[PDB]
DNA sequence: ACACACTCTCCAATTCTCTAA
DNA sequence: TTAGAGAATTGGAGAGTGTGTTTTTTTTTTTT
């Protein structure tokens, strides 16, 4: 998935009332053509009925694009795109950047030369319109409270960090502790530092780490970082309307923040 | 009677035919009636002056009209386009009947309101509002060149103002509206300008606001009926003011009326004096010409009231602008270039030497500019123009300004040890560009620190928020500008060998201690001095008594710049 | 228009409240009168005079404040009496032109305007205390004068009808007329329409005031009026929850209805289908583009638009609709009739029906004497107080009055093309007159009295004897029309004849054969006089409405339908297409469980049509098309 | 335009923002930044530029509906929009708000004794030790009544306070407490935390790249007090500005596009370190810190801190944390006495006048026998009439004037000493 | 070249009137 | 009593007319 369209209200139902007497009327509607009436048949009056907007019935829509995933290019080639429809339920289930599978009904559609003339091209768009997709405790506490009981289980969680590193024990307890922090005036939370020559197992650490807490975060404190440690403001690339960014620091709140190159 | 609102709307009530003859009445008899505290007629003596100058607008006060005829001015900013209009219809015939010629120059006469209390802030206008008499205040950003517009034609201008910046609240965005003027109304402004405007509040529909926000919402403007700034001297202003240069002891009235709360200090309130009033440009065979103003420079020790003089500088002058130090770049001090907002072009605008022009224009921590910025100024302080050449642009703009500024001395504090010079740190180029040099120093005289403090605290119980005698400071604002528009001095004679003489000496001594540099400016700056000293008496011809206050002030200033040991010697030599 | 704003002002001013007239203000209002004897048809010096507000500006302070001068006071109320002279009679009709039109609208709409400024008690109030005056004198023409033009003031201003359409206000909410009724009772002036009605030697007054109290009862009907008590309030409040409920139930499920009738998938999820076998307009096939959910109901007209009517083509309508006054105003009225029924009723019938007897030069309107007779009857009769009360009608001068009324609207209405619509309603009202009459000697029946009951037999008697009386429905059926006459004229009509039968049949078992004007009678024979296929229509076209017609007329036309078809036999008349769709609709309906006599009759008479369907294959082509007597009876044959 | 609040945005997820409409007596109630609830309806709102009238005609990967005779051949689409009927936070006002409760606290409070120490009890309850300096900084919070002469000019009424201490002691404690207490305060540094720093900035605005201004320290902290840490650190170009800033409690710009006089009216309280970290007690204050003369000159008081290892003093400072953390008059009535304090302007007595004036004589002659200036005599002015502000005193009596002359002198003294 | 808005015309549907079945 | 033919008024089916419609050079402030 690469983006995902703001929700989008859909027309069902029609309401229409007359001016000259206030008698009203449904009309079902047929493949998007409006049955508009043409006369009020309670007071014979032509040209007299108006649609009521807020009256009538809508339904949601919402447009999502996806690409080829890497695995399956032909070499050295830029990746395909389609465009999905989604109706109802379904309406809001994925998120920029992550993978699925779908299953739909391959549509096919005509497109006008102009907004104001009735032409058509014969060459015609297509689009998939979604059916079905898929992404690709009493017993537990009775354990954590014997091996709590156990002995020595603080150097037990300790060692189970980091397998890859044999050794740094103290390291992975103080590591340990930061997770574990204070509780609610002053601050209560623990702030670490790890110095030393570059190319050493810290940031493979700092990745190990940060991947076992829900809150966390992680950025470098080079300019070519993907987020950063500043809150900012910048026009929406769709709208192009204001948005307010904010950085890293803020989204770990209550969690724990990684930064690399520091 | 007028007053009688029944079964109608103001509107139409002003429209039948009896209410509009009695408010036609009204203000005729209101015009040839009215009366000042001295008994005299108001409008006899405005209308004739308004035809003398072929002028064709008149002016009215809305306070006594409400004074006088109180019914009428209720009337007035419920139904505006109505009630104006008979105003005008009342008071072209007025003007025919004491000058019967006057239709041969104008065939319409326009009456202009001034003075309305119902005073409104630029964001708090609202639909309650609409078709109704307001006024506003604000700077202007936009202005069209001046057009004409159908009706036979008549010029047309349009205008944006926006909320004075220091009003708006810290670090959000101003409001905004559009203006339209009308006949002589044009050219009544420019953009920086700040102004007080009163007008009617109209709406109009506009399909693309409708479009843009997709509810049926109209745009709005304003139609001006009076713009003022935030001469017109009455004949009792002249006769005061004459009047008050028959005393001879009037230097000493006008001297001591200077920053009247700051204690001792008699030097920089002359020199400010001089500065204030200033001498008069001249182009002798069309070739040469030669400025007329006079710049200042102050420089001392910390805590003397230095900052202070420069703002009641500003307070009294018009035309004035202030900046400090760090504050400003060259490219701000001079003028700009920008790609034009909506003309999508390279565009030149003024900056501040240029918005002053024949104004005032204060520097404050002169010390510490970067000198790149602090170059900038060399053009407009002699030459007195500002030449650019950028983006294709090729042109040169007046800059027509008095330049007054304030600085410290090198490690904070004056040593008496050493030359003024030694002590400043500025350069040659820069030192000689002002007429006036000033030095201020603390001193440790007991008797002097209790009548100092003693005037300091009696000065915070007297504004509490509850030599000779000073003038008040509105009669001392009109004095000012009656004599820099109504009197022009003609150096007609004077000792030529006198000054030669004195120059020679002077210069020569110059080279000996080198506190500063002496040349052929000092002497034209003595002419200037020479004709403001004549400009405050308001006298037409200069005579030998200028002269002498003119050399006494140059000697005066000039003793000071030397080493303590050495000024004895310098005054026993330069006696006068 | 400036030149009449600016003399009319000469009448006075107004300082804070004391309002202060000029010296020459009597000649001035005469300069007004000058203006409007010189007025042009368009009423264009009226018009002037209500732009300019002279009526609310400077008459009511006048009259409120300066009434001690008799001579002004006079002026300025024979001038105002003149001003609010009602626009139809000022114009003479509605005009047709719309130049005249608009000059008619304004005016109307300044007297709309001077109704709202009259509502002040004060006028009232000074009117009484004058008129109060006049009356003891047990008088100067000028004084008679006074009396009549102060009862054609107040006359004037009840006449001009509200603009409910302006005002849009709920039930129990005050209109202007309901505002001004109570400022009536405010000022006391109430009273003295009840001495004028109850004194014997003001019958000259008295025809007056029966305009005056019928105009002031028009909202209120005299049974729901009759209906009201202290406990009202609680009465309101809790019914009104309970509509409320209701009516929220009703939408909820008629929404789930279409919900589900609704295919599920969005409007473009299209799909086609054809349904085999069944042929087009064409040489083949069905194909159906629509969603398969909509096959279980179908029915090909559903994409089809409605036939537009000419212009001309369209039939009457109802320019009215139902409301109730506040329930303060409920209650006064409620006191006052009962007062004019307890007092005056029978002297003012007397008094009024010796003026339209003398007085026929004059051209007195007799509709308001039948108003008054119908509403009153109605009151006591709902009140269920002894006849005594309204004895003076109880007489047969009054059946055959209202018969020679009625029948003399029927020739006009025919005749008179250029009036019909007037006419129709003259004889609507002397219909529904004429209702109350026989439902008055119905409910004495039912009486404890025996001379009472004697006196009924006497009038029915002579009712059945008579021909007008049982040939009148069979005329007023025979022209019945679309455009003469709304359906509210038809059920009166239908109903008053369940009546008329019910009656009729009670008074026939009195004896072993009834005689009549010279024939002995049948039951049965009259009746088959009702068995002509237009009055059928008209029943089938009253049925349409079943759900909005009332219970008693669901009941009355019921039972008569079932009477004329099974003991007549005439069977074979209401098979009809029409009638079948009607009857399709009324079964499908969720709602039938209220309507079980009617789907049982439905579902009987069907029966029998199928029954001889199954041996006949002729009846589908005879449900097309409307039976002579002849036919309905062969039907059976074959 | 208003958007998720930080509290729902989903992790990972981008904000999503909606459209919002305000009508009639709601106008103009919400400024950006502001965290608000809206009560009202959702609506959908069409394309009406494709749709035509009597009145006026139509302007002109999805498509509309069609079929409406006003629509003629073109086809609509909606949006949605959320129509808010009400909008709320997410002299007199004194008498409207205090009941007879406070009314009563606030005159026990007045006919309090020793309300000074006790004021002081009260707001700083966690120091220990150096009284001097918390009945300074209490001073500040009751400023001094500005005066405007009749020229035009006008006379300074904040006090501005300065404290020097060791980077291991007391000095930053009080700042950090002052801002939880007090309202509408800001805190900061002269190493500043954004691009215009303590005074506005001049910033090129991407939209027409024109050049606009952007608000500092100073400018936020208007009408109210201002906290700097690390003072003896700053940039140049505040300090310049700061100079302006201090006295005349104005901001002049003059740059290319940009031309303005901003208010900057605030009461300051610096922080800052000695040179070397610890304060060389052999040494004045002027030997000691990074601060110029200007500068310095500008403050109306003066204060030390610096640790030395006393056992019981170590000892008793531990366990105070540590009981804190195992654990007479509340904020909100110093909140409340305050703003009814801040009410008052006292004058100055006759008799005043000569006891100020001799004290002042008596400096300046001190001064000349072994420099001061007149700006000391203004703060001699502002500290005696801050005194009797706070005893809510009817005018300046000599009582005061004792008191102000002491704390300026001792601090003064230790300054130079 | 292809869509709105407006103006205008002629053909024949609906009702009045007189007549025969 | 029920139904058809000749004359008058009116609706609307239809035609005609007018109009609209990323990629380069230069400046200014502040970051280095
Ligand atoms: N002689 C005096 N009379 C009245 N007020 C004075 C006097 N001398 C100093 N002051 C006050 O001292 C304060 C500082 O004034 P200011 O003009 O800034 O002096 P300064 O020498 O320019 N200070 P600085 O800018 O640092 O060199 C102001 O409140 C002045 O009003
Ligand atoms: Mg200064
Ligand atoms: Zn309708």
């Amino acid at each position: 998935v690469i983006r995902t369209s703001q929700l989008i209200p859909e027309m069902q139902e029609a309401f229409f009332q007359c001016q000259v007497c206030a008698h009203t009327t449904r009309v079902e509607m047929d493949r998007g053509r409006i049955a508009e009436p043409s006369v009020c048949g309670r007071c014979h009056t032509t040209h007299s009925m108006a649609l009521i907007h807020n009256r009538s019935l809508f339904s949601d829509k919402q447009m999502i694009k996806l690409q080829e995933s890497p695995e399956d290019m032909p070499a050295g080639q830029t990746p395909h795109t389609v465009i999905l429809f989604a109706h109802n339920d379904l309406v809001d289930k994925v998120q920029p950047g992550d993978r699925v599978n779908v299953t739909g009904i391959y549509r096919a559609v005509p497109i006008r030369v102009n907004p104001r003339v009735s032409n058509v091209k014969s060459v015609y768009k297509t689009h998939i319109d979604v059916i079905h997709y898929r992404k690709t405790s009493e017993k537990r506490v009775e354990l954590l409270k014997e091996l709590s009981r156990k002995p020595d289980i603080y150097e037990r969680l300790a060692s189970a960090l980091a397998p890859s590193i044999y050794e740094h024990e103290d390291i992975k307890k103080g590591i340990l502790l930061q997770l574990f922090g204070g509780t609610r005036k002053f601050r209560a939370e623990i702030n670490i530092l790890l110095c030393g020559d570059p190319g050493t197992s810290k940031s493979q650490l700092l990745q190990y780490v940060y991947n076992l807490v829900p809150r966390g975060q992680y950025t470098s404190g080079k300019g070519s970082s993907a987020v950063g440690l500043t809150a900012y403001v910048m026009k929406d690339p769709e709208t192009r309307q204001l948005v307010l960014q904010t950085g890293a620091l803020v989204l770990s709140d209550n969690g724990i923040c990684c930064i690399d190159e520091f | 009677n007028l007053e009688d609102l029944k079964g109608h709307s103001v509107r139409e009530w002003v429209s039948m035919a009896g209410p509009r003859l009695e408010i036609h009445h009204r203000f005729k008899n209101f015009l040839r009636t009215h009366v000042d505290s001295h008994g005299h007629n108001v409008f006899k003596e405005r209308i004739s002056d308004m035809c003398k100058e072929n002028r064709e607008s008149l002016v009215v006060n809305y306070e006594d009209l409400a004074a006088r005829e109180h019914v009428l001015a209720y009337f007035l900013p419920e139904a505006p386009a109505e009630l104006l209009q008979i105003f005008d219809e009342a008071a072209l015939e007025v003007v025919l009947a004491m000058y019967p010629k006057y239709d041969r120059i104008t065939n319409h006469i326009h009456v202009r309101i001034s003075h309305l209390p119902l005073v409104e802030e630029l964001r708090s206008l609202r639909q309650l509002h609409l078709n109704q008499l307001i006024r506003t205040s604000g700077v202007v950003t936009s202005c069209t060149g001046v057009l004409p517009q159908l009706s036979i034609y008549q010029n047309y201008q349009r205008i944006r103002i926006q909320e004075s910046p220091g009003k708006v609240a810290a670090g959000r965005l101003p409001r905004s509206k559009d203006a339209i003027l009308l006949a002589d109304l044009v050219d009544s402004c420019k953009p920086g300008d700040e102004i007080e405007l009163t007008g009617i509040y109209h709406n109009n529909y506009d399909g693309s606001l409708n479009t843009a926000n997709g509810f049926p919402v109209f745009a709005t403007v304003i139609l001006a009926n009076h713009v003022a700034k935030k001469g017109e001297l009455t004949d009792e202003d002249v006769k005061m003011i004459t009047s008050l240069s028959k005393d001879q002891q009037i230097g000493e009235k006008i001297f001591a009326s200077i920053a009247p709360s700051i204690y001792g200090h008699e030097d920089i309130k002359r020199g400010l004096a001089l500065a204030l009033f200033g001498g008069e440009p001249k182009n002798p065979g069309g070739k040469h010409k030669v400025r007329g103003d006079i710049n200042v420079l102050l420089c001392g020790d910390p805590g003397t009231a230095k900052s202070q003089f420069l703002k009641y500088i500003e307070k009294v002058s018009s035309r004035a602008i202030f900046t400090t130090g760090q504050g400003a770049s060259a490219v701000g001090l001079t003028a700009y270039v920008q790609r034009h907002p909506v003309s999508r072009e390279w565009t030149l605008e003024a900056g501040a030497l240029v918005l002053a022009d024949r104004g005032v224009c204060l520097i404050d921590e002169f010390d510490k500019m970067n000198d790149q910025d602090r170059t900038s100024i060399h053009e407009a302080m002699e030459q007195q123009s500002i030449s650019i050449s950028k983006a294709g642009i090729v042109t040169s703009l007046q800059a027509r300004c008095t330049v007054i500024a304030a600085a410290n001395p090198i490690g904070g504090r004056y040593d008496p040890s050493l030359t003024f010079s030694e002590n400043v740190d500025l350069t040659e180029p820069i030192i000689s560009r002002f007429d006036i040099l000033c030095v201020v120093r603390d001193t440790v005289d007991p008797v002097q620190d209790e009548m100092l403090a003693r005037f300091v605290v009696g000065s915070h119980v007297r504004h509490h928020p509850s030599g000779v005698e000073p003038l008040p400071q509105e009669v001392l604002k009109k004095y000012i500008i009656y004599a820099k528009e109504r009197v022009h001095p003609k150096l007609n004679q004077m000792d030529q060998d006198k000054v030669a003489k004195m120059y020679s000496d002077l210069r020569k001594e110059s080279m000996a201690t080198g506190s500063i540099p002496i040349t052929v400016r000092h002497i034209e700056s003595m002419i200037r001095m020479a004709e403001a000293h004549a400009r405050i008496h308001l006298r037409d011809y200069v005579i030998e008594d200028d002269v002498n206050m003119a050399i006494r002030v140059m000697l005066e200033s000039f003793i000071d710049t030397q080493k303590f040991s050495v000024m004895r010697s310098m005054r026993k030599t330069f006696a006068r | 228009n400036c030149e009449l704003l600016a003399t009319c002002s000469a009448l006075g001013y107004l300082e804070g409240d004391t309002y202060h007239k000029e010296p020459d203000c009597l000649e001035s209002v005469k300069d007004l009168i000058r203006y409007l004897r010189h007025e042009d048809e368009t009423r264009d010096v009226r018009q002037q005079l209500g732009a300019a507000q002279i009526l609310q500006s400077d008459l009511l302070p006048i009259l409120t404040q300066h009434h001690q001068d008799k001579p002004l006071f006079d002026a300025v109320i024979r001038l105002m009496v003149n001003l609010t002279q009602p626009a139809l009679l000022c114009f003479g009709n509605l005009p047709k032109e719309p130049s005249f039109r608009h000059h008619f609208l304004q005016v109307l709409t300044y007297l709309q305007a001077y109704k709202e400024a009259f509502a002040s008690e004060k006028a009232f109030g000074v009117l009484s205390e004058t008129l109060y005056e006049l009356l003891q004198l047990g008088r100067q023409e000028e004084d008679n004068l006074l009396i009549e033009r102060i009862l054609l003031l107040v006359r004037n201003i009840l006449h001009v009808p509200a603009d409910l359409d302006q005002e849009k206000k709920i039930d129990d909410d005050a209109s202007a007329h309901d505002q001004l009724l109570w400022a009536i009772h405010l000022s006391g002036l109430d009273d003295l329409l009840l001495f004028l009605a109850s004194s014997s030697a003001e019958e000259q007054w008295s025809l007056h005031v029966l305009e005056i109290v019928s105009l002031m009862f028009r909202d209120q009907n005299p049974e729901q009026l009759a209906g009201v008590g202290q406990g009202r309030l609680a009465q309101e409040r809790s019914a009104d929850f309970a509509e409320l409920e209701v009516l929220r139930q009703r939408e909820m499920a008629e929404k789930k209805t279409r919900a589900l009738q609704r295919g599920n998938r969005h409007s473009r999820f299209g799909g086609s289908y054809i349904v085999q076998g069944l042929k087009s307009i064409g040489e083949r096939d069905l194909i159906f583009h629509k969603g398969l959910h909509n096959l279980r109901n179908y029915s090909s007209d559903l994409g089809k638009q409605p036939k537009k009517v000419p212009k001309r083509r369209q039939a009457a309508r109802e320019l009215s609709i139902q409301r109730r006054s506040a329930l303060n105003v409920r209650l006064f009225l409620r006191d006052f009739c009962s007062e004019f029924l307890e007092n005056c009723y029978n002297r003012l019938m007397g008094s009024v029906k010796d003026h339209l007897l003398r007085e026929k030069a004059q051209q007195h309107d007799e509709t308001y004497y039948m108003w008054a007779l119908a509403f009153f009857m109605a009151f006591n009769r709902a009140a269920s107080f002894r006849p005594g009360l309204v004895s003076e009608t109880l007489s047969v001068r009054t059946f055959h009055f209202i018969e020679q009324n009625l029948t003399n609207y029927y020739e006009m209405m025919l005749t008179d093309r250029k009036e019909a619509a007037s006419w129709a309603r003259r004889m609507h009202l002397a219909l529904k007159a004429y209702q109350e009459l026989l439902a008055t000697v119905n409910e004495m029946d039912i009486s404890p009295d025996e001379a009472v009951r004697e006196s009924s037999r006497i009038i029915k008697n002579n009712i059945f004897y008579v021909m007008e009386y049982r040939e009148l429905f069979l005329a007023l059926f025979r022209k019945f029309d679309e455009r003469c006459q709304p359906r509210s004229f038809l059920r009166d009509l239908v109903e008053t004849t369940h009546l008329f039968l019910k009656m009729l049949e009670r008074f026939c078992r009195s004896r072993g054969n009834l005689v009549v004007q010279e024939k002995e009678f049948n039951f049965l024979d009259y009746l088959k006089r009702f068995a002509c296929s237009t009055v059928v229509r008209a029943y089938v076209l009253l049925l349409r409405s079943y759900q909005q017609n009332s219970a008693h007329t669901n009941h009355c036309i019921v039972k008569m339908l079932h009477r004329l078809a099974h003991d007549l036999k005439m069977e074979a008349l209401l098979f009809q297409l029409s009638v079948f769709c009607l009857f399709n609709r009324l079964l499908s309906d969720p709602a039938a469980g209220a309507y079980k006599e009617l789907v049982t009759f439905a579902k009987y008479i069907l029966g029998k049509f199928f029954a001889l369907a199954a041996v006949n294959q002729k009846a589908f082509v005879e449900l097309l098309f409307w039976k002579n007597t002849a036919v309905v009876r062969e039907m059976t044959e074959g | 335009r208003i958007q998720e609040t930080q509290a729902e945005l989903p992790r990972g997820s981008i904000p999503r923002s909606l459209e919002v409409i305000l009508r009639a007596e709601a106008v103009e109630s919400a400024q950006a930044g502001d965290k608000c609830d809206f009560t009202g309806t959702l609506i959908v709102v069409p394309d009406v530029s494709k749709l035509s009238t009597p009145g006026a005609r139509a302007e002109t990967e999805t498509e509309g509906i069609r079929g409406l005779r006003a629509l003629g051949v073109r086809d609509l689409s909606y949006r949605l929009v959320f129509l808010a009927c009400c909008v709320a936070p997410t002299a007199e006002s004194i008498k409207n708000q205090m009941t007879v409760k406070e009314w009563e606290k606030v005159f026990e409070m007045s006919q309090d004794k020793n309300l000074y120490h006790n004021l002081c009890t009260s707001l700083f309850p966690t120091i220990h030790g150096n009284d001097e300096v918390k009945r300074g900084v209490l001073l500040m919070l009751f400023g001094g009544v500005p005066k405007t002469t009749g020229e035009g000019t006008s006379l300074r009424g904040d006090i501005n306070v300065c404290i020097v201490g060791d980077p291991s002691t007391a000095k930053s404690q009080f700042l950090k407490h002052v801002e939880e207490f007090s309202p509408r305060a800001v805190y900061t540094s002269g190493k500043a935390s954004s691009a215009a720093g303590l005074t506005a900035a001049v910033v090129r605005d991407e939209e027409s790249h024109e050049f606009v201004i952007e608000a500092g320290a100073l400018m936020l902290a208007d009408n109210g007090v201002c906290c700097i840490d690390e003072f003896d650190k700053m940039d140049v170009r505040d300090q310049v500005a700061i100079h302006e800033a201090m006295e005349q409690q104005t901001i002049s710009i003059t740059k290319a596009g940009v031309k303005a006089t901003l208010n900057a009216r605030t009461s300051i309280l610096a922080a800052a370190n000695p040179i070397s970290g610890h304060y060389d007690r052999s040494k004045s204050l002027k030997q000691n810190i990074n601060l110029s003369a200007p500068i310095m000159s500008r403050f109306d008081l003066f204060f030390i801190l610096v640790d030395e290892c006393n056992e019981v003093t170590d000892y008793a400072i531990a366990r105070r944390i540590v009981d804190l953390h195992s654990r007479v008059y509340s904020l909100d009535d110093i909140r409340r006495y305050l703003l009814f304090a801040r009410q008052f302007k006292p004058k100055i007595s006759k008799e005043s006048e000569d006891f100020i004036v001799e004290q002042y004589k008596h400096l300046r002659q001190r001064d000349g026998s072994g420099r001061i200036t007149v700006r000391q005599l203004e703060s001699m002015i502002r500290l005696s009439e801050a005194m009797a502000r706070m005893h809510c005193c009817d005018e300046v009596q000599p009582k005061h004037v004792k008191e102000a002359f002491r704390l300026l002198n001792k601090s003064i003294i230790r300054v130079e000493t």
